[PDB]
């Protein structure tokens, strides 16, 4: 099983991060309505590209890992940063390993006003922008993104940029073989992550260039 | 008294008397007197005074990490034992999750390095008691640790030879640290003290450490040469 693409953005007080609900094996598309979505402690998020049992298995260790620590001791929970740090140095551990955990996951969160977003490899690579894309969102959306973003750096605001996920999602349906119709955002904010119900995007197919006549090679 | 022989052996008292020889070990080491106040903590630890030209100089406090310190009292064969452990994890945390360890959860993995060592035959306990000093999002802490094993969140304390007249003179100011400044903690902090070193000596820079973790300031300690904005003036005024 796998994974789709992911794309995130940060706009003026919060982050955004949109998945489609499906997993494939290989060229099928065997599940249509699973959640991708995680979200780890009460300000954070994560979300993967590629095999799904990595996915898993990290997400659930870094999930025990949290709860954990501030069950046992009387501490405040990991900031996004932290928890991101330690997700990071369990991948790179596991891939020296010759282990790999295969899936590059893109990571959101918010606690009191420092927002952050961030995005790391499976090869252990981490990198923090203010558009993460993985999969083939990295070529087809993440360019759409960088535009909306230079277009106004002061910020995007919450809807302007959720026009522009909804426009960066249609077009990842349109030129991705493996994807479906139904996403999901999550929008975190200083009150915390919150997962949306599926939606789905509208297109066109009726350009005048794609009639029987014209495409015709007889 | 033959109940006194092992580590792993109950008097009919339900005592433990090789952790009540342990304890004996602290309360015969150099003074130490620690001072929480709002946003800093001031350890004051009083070293051996020169004799008459020479100066014998031993390390008591410690620095573990930007924002924790301990100052050890009674073996320090067993303080540097426990200072590369707690420096270690420090590390080891800080390298996973790129921040300072809290202290309550590094009081508690004292702890528990201590009576991992008060239950078997072939161990002995730390003679060591520690001061630790620490500064996280929650804000100062001052602990301290016995070789029993346990751990105090104190809000001053004291701990050495002879250091119940700091403790009888810490528990009547103690109620004020909230509120005093930076200066005034230290200067507590040194009136403390200079009440548990003999009769005809007084503090001044030559026997005296002083160790500051705070808000904004990772863990300064201040031998001789700095010490005097804090030490060359200072009477015991009774």
């Amino acid at each position: 099983a796998s994974g789709g693409s992911v794309i995130a953005i940060k706009y003026k007080g919060g982050v955004l991060m949109a998945a489609d609900t499906l997993l494939s094996y290989g060229s099928l598309a065997k599940w249509p309505n699973i959640p991708r979505i995680r979200l780890l402690g009460s300000h954070s998020a994560v979300c993967a590209t590629g095999s799904y049992a990595d996915f898993q298995m990290m997400a659930k260790q870094v999930e025990d890992n949290i709860e954990r620590q501030k069950m046992y001791h009387n501490v405040d929970e990991l900031s996004p940063s932290e928890v991101f740090s330690y997700l990071h140095r369990s991948i790179y551990q596991k891939r020296c390993d010759f282990d790999p955990c295969l899936c590059q996951m893109v990571f959101i969160g918010v606690r009191d006003g420092e927002t952050f977003l961030a995005g790391v490899d499976d090869v252990g690579t981490r990198w923090e922008d203010d558009c993460i894309a993985t999969g083939y969102g990295a070529y087809i959306a993440l360019p759409l993104l960088r535009q909306a973003l230079e277009k106004n750096p002061d910020g995007l605001s919450r809807g302007e940029a959720m026009r522009i996920l909804t426009d960066c999602l249609r077009v990842l349906f349109y030129r991705e073989c493996r994807a479906i119709n139904k996403f999901q955002v999550a929008d975190a904010a200083s009150d915390g992550v919150r997962i949306s119900e599926p939606f789905d995007v509208e297109t066109h197919w009726e350009y005048e260039g794609y009639c029987f006549e014209k495409t015709a090679i007889i | 008294n033959e109940y006194d022989s092992d580590i792993t052996t109950w008097s009919p008292t339900g005592r433990l008397f090789q952790i009540e020889y342990a304890n004996e070990a602290v309360n015969n080491g150099s003074a130490t007197v620690g001072v929480k106040g709002k946003n800093f903590v001031v350890l004051a630890a009083l070293k051996r005074s020169p004799v008459a030209e020479l100066s014998s100089y031993q390390e008591k406090v410690f620095e573990i990490d930007e924002h924790v310190g301990m100052s050890i009292s009674g073996l320090v064969a067993d303080g540097r034992v426990l200072a590369r452990y707690l420096r270690t994890e420090c590390m080891n945390y800080r390298y996973m999750y790129s921040n300072g360890m809290p202290m309550n959860q590094m009081a508690d993995m004292i702890g528990e390095k201590h009576q991992r060592h008060i239950q078997c035959s072939g161990k002995r306990p730390f003679g060591v008691g520690l001061l630790l000093a620490g500064y996280d999002r929650q804000g100062p802490h001052l602990y301290q640790t016995v070789p029993s094993g346990d751990v105090y969140d104190y809000k001053a304390t004291a701990m050495g030879v002879r250091s119940q007249a700091s403790r009888t003179y810490l528990e009547r100011h103690f109620e004020h640290f909230s509120d005093c400044t930076l200066d005034e903690l230290v200067t507590h902090a040194l009136k403390a003290l200079a009440s548990a070193t003999s009769e005809g000596i007084e503090l001044n820079v030559k026997n005296t450490t002083i160790a500051i973790v705070g808000k904004d300031t990772p863990f300064t300690i201040f031998e001789e040469e700095s010490a005097r904005k804090y030490l060359d003036g200072f009477k015991m005024r009774p």
